[PDB]
């Protein structure tokens, strides 16, 4: 099987240097090495992020979109920034203007073609395709607009491939710009309507569990991002990893999605123990059930304990017992019968790799399909509203030829996806 | 003579690679030996890999490992119709072409894991096409049905009430091993918090080596596969009994071993170690194989059983007086080297159909519901060349196998 | 009632008349029941509907449904719902071959015009013999084919590409550059009709097959138009009418997986959307043909399903299955 990882936008990108900072020492992949992995396992599927051409050169099988050249130059000009092949860049020298509108009608739409020409030349690479990765922010142009365009596109060419999307939606407290749920809104919309597996992620809520959960006083960037690449992992490459139960892509989504919209989660991973002292090694299993629960640890912002589940994919990957696995998975699901959903007999689909993380010993990627997040796009919802009533900075949306319809669309339609999620928390 | 096995689904084949382990074990056939007996089928290349990588990898012909690159799903629509379909044709092929080569064969063991994607679909469709193509055999599944509580995929029911309905109208005779209730037994009966999944396919592996290897195995009261269904089954449904073991003993703990038939024989009737949580509740057996193996003296059956026909809270059904197949084999029983299987004298592994799943059905019954009656997952299942038919009609289905277990029985 | 479900078995057909097919059908009032041609000895499965037409046999039988009686019965009582102001909906559904065209549009003929004609006429009948100086009406129309997430507009020969469904941000889904006419007269929109139903049965069509792989959308814009005297101003009143001829419920072998998928999720979407609707006493976007028609499936709004059956033994297997779905629309 195979997927083609997709870096929209800065976010996305600046995202991508970590996700396969990550990835590639999970498969030892160095900058333009090869294999140099402390096993042979890390070999047999790997296939699914890279590509054969030397034989020392295995090159991730990723797309990187952007209006704003110094981004990709910053990432192509740092540590493993000199595996892509330079074909991958698919740059947009404009002007990346922070619009929505920018991106997606009138700058992006024209970079377009020449992107799909090479989603087109990775997904007819070989074997057969099983989706594309999407990252990205739902608060910019190169994110939300052109990124929300790049799977529109891709889910006209493949409505069989599976869409995983991984959006950094605004965090609440403070927004790292200021037409935020402009550019967000009009991307949630395009979301609800082609990839198919959403995984929401907060900058804040990953600060949090960033700066409490790892006593981590300084958590730059570079970390949130590494720890949202660490969980990415877990979902994927890992379940293409062999297990006594494994699932891929397809499992996670048929077991996920109830009802068509696609639903978003929200990732959690397992031992996230600060550095020295904390290294408890309370891992015997139950304390990952702990963790993975838990409300904080949930990349999210909401919280779980806010609103029922409708399903859950705890992602194991480290020697464990299927007893001791599938037996927790149960009292979990009866101490917390309240959130839990009732008309799902069996919500949570446990998943088990063997091979944990590297230098781990036990861990668990948590895919959590939470009517919570409804108390999101709420947020984001009303952010609109409140600014959409005085058209705040609408002008360089409609200015960028925009329609005073489509903001009202997109706002009705995420604004119902809201209504709908609530229809099962009851 | 013989009998052909096809294991289908991940599940089906892990459960394989073990049952297939235990054989050459107890007949010292080493990693490189004879020739199988069988076929290995998913829908996902990296499982079957497995035995493709791991142990017993040229034990194999890479001609009886037949896989799908493309992808499982764990929906029974897309393994069953969709993709599943594709490989059929294959399959069969070899099931043919294997079925050719033997001697005046008996039937197909087939092993599948009911709430599974390639294994409920597929099989679906595989049983399918043999009842057709071999009506004048057996077809004993060997099923894996879903946890009563402890289940793994979400939608585990949609995939086994479809199971259960279009291979009900294809099979002879359904083995049914529940995957929670052994683990009860791992704990109970053997002390280990630590049960891989390597570790039920050992016990199944085990009770399995009880059915067919020994059986097939010459002995002091044969019984042939037909016998089973014959003496099993006592109507066309595809009825499926309870696998059940006996000397469950622990190879370090404990030890009493030396536990004489009358003691074994008393062990398997005791809810708590037959392999499914289908506790006898209420439902009345109706006809057990007492498969028996190692130094055993028929008298000592027939007595040990004899003792057992006037317990009376074992009560059998009413229109049936005799309902126990005495089979008796000489060659003990063989456990793993080093795995955690006492390793005794004698063994018995009991097989019955009991009014008991009456129970089991209809809770795997109930959960489909919940969510059809919410459409849940059905998306996934349509979008795949399935219908509101094939589900509502294989729900009505199933409900007069809640009726026709309760009749058979419950009345006299 | 807000939603209102009849199922109508019609005559044997060529194939089954080549088959030498038992009639498994059988109708007594409401009830329609149906035999398993494999269990002949059961008691058959019996289903209750609003109405069970049975027509299979002709009109020179005192006991055949026929075009009239259906339209009387379902027809007639929508149109009256859109003189009242509110949006409707007919749907005619089943198998390929069932009697879903002939139900809807029907023949050219005398006594042989389905539902769309005879409303039609009905409709212009009323306007015209509609006697007050302050009531003036508009009539609009649009015909067009929803296949694999496209539509295709039947009144444009060169209907040049395929159009789009749009969400307009305030007022509702609509088909881009799609042609919406106006008609006077209902010979005039006679015209149009027969003009339609030819362009989906040209000979390029036999190539997706789209006469029973596309779902076909007669759409009429009815806008009554008040004068008042006293203070003299007209009040708008607007009814839209959606009269569609679903694609054949069988192809939800030899169907494409996009055709399939589409027209599964389609009237599968399809199913949820009058179920809840009939629940009231909903995932349109889900379909781009339960999207285009979120309006006329609103709260307000009336829908009925007309669900064609094949009499025949051999389709036991489609013909129960569109009774169930018939039964679920509820
Ligand atoms: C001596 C020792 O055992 O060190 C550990 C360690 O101290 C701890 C604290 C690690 C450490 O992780 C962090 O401090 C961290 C920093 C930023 C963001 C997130 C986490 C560690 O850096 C991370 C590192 O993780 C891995 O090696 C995994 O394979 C992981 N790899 C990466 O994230 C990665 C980092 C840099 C470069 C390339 C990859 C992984 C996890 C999931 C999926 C794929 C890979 C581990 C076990 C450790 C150190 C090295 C200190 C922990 O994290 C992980 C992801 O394992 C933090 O809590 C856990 C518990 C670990 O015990
Ligand atoms: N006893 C036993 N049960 C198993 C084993 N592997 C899986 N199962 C059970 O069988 C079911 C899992 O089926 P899956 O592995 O998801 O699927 P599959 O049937 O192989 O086919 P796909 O869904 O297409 O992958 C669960 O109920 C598991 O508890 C095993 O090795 N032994
Ligand atoms: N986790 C995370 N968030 C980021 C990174 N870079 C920008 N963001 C977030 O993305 C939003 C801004 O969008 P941006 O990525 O600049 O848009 P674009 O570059 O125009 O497509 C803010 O909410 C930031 O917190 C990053 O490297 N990691
Ligand atoms: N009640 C009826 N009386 C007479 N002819 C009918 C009737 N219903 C269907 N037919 C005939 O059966 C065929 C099938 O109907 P159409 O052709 O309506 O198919 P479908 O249901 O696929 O749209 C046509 O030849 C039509 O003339
Ligand atoms: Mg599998
Ligand atoms: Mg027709």
């Amino acid at each position: 099987r195979e997927i083609v990882h997709i870096q929209a936008g800065q976010c996305g990108n600046q995202i991508g240097a970590k996700f396969w900072e990550v990835i590639s020492d999970e498969h030892g992949i160095d900058p333009t090495g090869s294999y140099h992995g402390d096993s042979d396992l890390q070999l047999e599927r790997i296939n699914v992020y890279y590509n054969e051409a030397a034989g020392n050169k295995y090159v991730p099988r990723a797309i990187l979109v952007d209006l704003e050249p110094g981004t990709m130059d910053s990432v192509r000009s740092g540590p493993f920034g000199q595996i892509f092949r330079p074909d991958n860049f698919v740059f947009g020298q404009s002007g990346a203007g922070n619009n929505w509108a920018k991106g997606h009608y009138t700058e992006g739409a024209e970079l377009v073609d020449s992107v799909l020409d090479v989603v087109r030349k990775e997904s007819e690479s070989c074997d057969c395709l099983q989706g594309f990765q999407l990252t990205h922010s739902l608060g910019g142009g190169t994110g939300s607009g052109m990124g929300t365009l790049l799977i529109s596109k891709i889910r006209e060419e493949y409505p069989d491939r599976i869409m995983n999307t991984f959006s950094v939606v605004p965090s609440p407290k403070v927004s790292d710009t200021v037409v935020e749920p402009y550019n967000a809104t009009l991307s949630v919309h395009q979301l609800v309507e082609n990839t198919d597996e959403t995984y929401c992620i907060d900058n804040e809520a990953l600060y949090d569990i960033c700066f409490r959960t790892l006593k981590l006083t300084t958590p730059t960037y570079g970390d949130l991002n590494h720890l949202v690449s660490a969980t990415m992992s877990g979902v994927t490459t890992c379940l293409r990893f062999p297990g006594q139960l494994n699932a891929d892509l397809r499992k996670l989504a048929v077991n996920m999605v109830p009802f068509p919209r696609l639903h978003f989660f929200m990732p959690g991973f397992a031992p996230l123990t600060s550095r020295g002292s904390q290294q408890y090694r309370a891992l015997t299993v139950p304390e990952l059930t702990q963790q993975m629960f838990d409300a904080k640890n949930m990349m999210a912002a909401c919280d779980p304990r806010h609103g029922r589940y409708l399903t859950v994919a705890a992602v194991f990957r480290g020697r464990m017992s299927m007893k001791e696995v599938d037996e927790q998975m149960l009292n979990v699901q009866n101490k917390n019968s309240s959130y839990f959903v009732e008309w799902i007999p069996n919500n949570v689909k446990t998943a088990v790799c063997d091979i944990p993380p590297r230098g781990l010993k036990m861990s668990a990627t948590f895919i959590g399909n939470s009517t919570a997040i409804q108390e999101l796009f709420k947020r984001i919802s009303e952010q609109f509203t409140a600014m959409f009533r005085r058209k705040a900075f609408l002008h360089w949306y409609t200015g960028e030829g925009m329609d005073e319809m489509e903001f009202t669309e997109a706002e009705s339609n995420m604004n119902d996806l809201v209504s709908e999620y609530q229809q099962y928390q009851d | 003579r013989e009998c052909i096995s096809i294991h289908v689904g991940q599940a089906g084949v892990q459960i394989g690679n073990a049952c297939w382990e235990l054989y050459c074990l107890e007949h010292g056939i080493q990693p490189d030996g004879h020739v199988p007996r069988a076929v290995f089928v998913d829908l996902e290349p990296t499982v079957i890999d497995e035995v493709r990588t791991g142990t017993y990898r040229q034990l194999f012909h890479p001609e009886q490992l037949i896989t799908g690159k493309e992808d499982a799903a764990n929906n029974y629509a897309r393994g069953h119709y969709t993709i599943g379909k594709e490989i059929i044709d294959l399959v069969l092929d070899r099931i043919r072409k294997l079925a050719d080569q033997c001697t005046g064969l008996q039937g197909f063991s087939v092993f599948h894991s009911f709430g599974g994607g390639t294994g409920s679909g597929f099989t679906s469709l595989l049983m399918e096409r043999l009842s057709v193509d071999y009506g004048k055999k057996s077809k004993l599944e060997f099923s894996i049905y879903p946890a009563p509580q402890v289940s793994t995929a979400v939608v585990e029911p949609y995939n086994s009430i479809l199971t259960t309905h279009t291979t009900l109208e294809h099979s002879d005779c359904a083995f049914m091993v529940d995957n929670e209730a052994i683990y009860d037994i791992c704990r109970r009966n053997l002390d280990i918090e630590r049960p891989t999944y390597t570790n039920l396919n050992r016990l199944i592996g085990q009770i399995v080596s009880s059915i067919t290897a020994s059986l097939r195995f010459d002995g002091a009261l044969n019984v042939d596969l037909t016998e089973f269904q014959t003496n099993l089954v006592p109507y066309p449904r595809a009825h499926f009994p309870l696998a059940t073991y006996a000397p469950v003993i622990s190879a370090e703990k404990a030890y009493h071993e030396q536990l004489s038939v009358a003691e074994i024989t008393n062990a398997c009737f005791e809810p708590a170690n037959q392999m499914v949580k289908c506790d006898p509740r209420h439902g009345k057996y109706m006809a057990c194989c007492l498969l028996y193996r190692g130094d055993v003296v028929p008298k000592d059956v027939n007595a040990a059983i004899a003792t057992i026909k006037t317990k009376r809270t074992i009560q059998f059904v009413d229109w049936c007086p005799t309902g126990f197949k005495v089979g008796i084999n000489y060659e003990p029983p063989t456990v793993v080297p080093g795995g955690d299987l006492a390793k005794v004298q004698r063994a018995v592994c009991m097989l019955s159909n009991t009014t008991a799943i009456a129970e089991a059905w209809a809770r795997l019954d109930h959960k489909f519901d919940l969510m059809y009656a919410k459409r849940a997952f059905v998306h996934w299942y349509v979008g795949e060349g399935m219908e509101e038919g094939e589900f509502s009609e294989a729900r009505e289905d199933m409900a007069a196998l809640e009726k026709d277990y309760e009749e058979v029985g419950v009345d006299s | 009632a807000s939603v209102k479900v009849a199922v109508r078995v019609r005559p044997f057909n060529s194939r089954e008349m080549s088959r030498d097919s038992k009639c498994i059908i059988q109708m007594s009032g409401s009830t329609t029941t149906i035999v398993n041609p494999k269990q002949p000895k059961e008691t058959p499965k019996s289903f209750s509907f609003d109405y069970s037409y049975w027509s299979h046999t002709s009109p020179e039988d005192i006991n055949y449904a026929s075009q009239k009686q259906v339209y009387r019965d379902i027809g007639e009582e929508m149109l009256q719902h859109a003189f009242e102001g509110y949006n409707v909906c007919i749907f005619a559904y089943g198998q390929t071959g069932a009697g879903k065209s002939y139900t809807m549009m029907g023949k050219q003929e005398k006594d042989q015009q389905g539902i769309i004609p005879q409303l039609c006429e009905d409709l212009f009948s009323r306007i015209n013999d509609t006697t007050n100086d302050n009531m003036s009406y508009s009539v609009e129309v649009s015909y067009m084919e929803i296949y694999c997430e496209r539509v295709r507009d039947l009144l444009n020969p060169k209907n040049k590409g395929n159009l789009r469904v749009r969400e307009h941000p305030l007022l509702g889904p609509y088909v881009e550059d799609l042609s919406k006419l106006a008609v006077t007269s209902y010979n005039d929109i006679q015209d149009l009709m027969d003009s339609g139903n030819k362009a989906r049965t040209v000979a390029a069509t036999n190539m997706n097959e789209t006469s029973s792989r596309s779902h076909a959308v007669f759409n009429i814009i009815f806008t009554q138009k008040r004068h008042d005297a006293e203070t003299n101003i007209t009040t708008e009143k607007v009814s839209k009418i959606s009269l569609v001829d679903l694609a054949g419920s069988e192809r939800a072998k030899g169907t494409r997986l996009k055709e399939g998928a589409n027209i599964n999720k389609s009237l599968t979407t399809l199913g949820k959307v009058i179920s809840a609707l009939a629940e009231m006493d909903i995932p349109y976007r889900d379909s781009v043909l339960t999207w285009l028609l979120r309006e006329n499936l609103g709260g307000n709004s009336r829908t009925a399903m007309v669900a064609a059956l094949s009499p025949a033994d051999i389709n036991y297997d489609e013909t129960l299955s569109t009774l169930r779905y018939a039964d679920r629309a509820k």
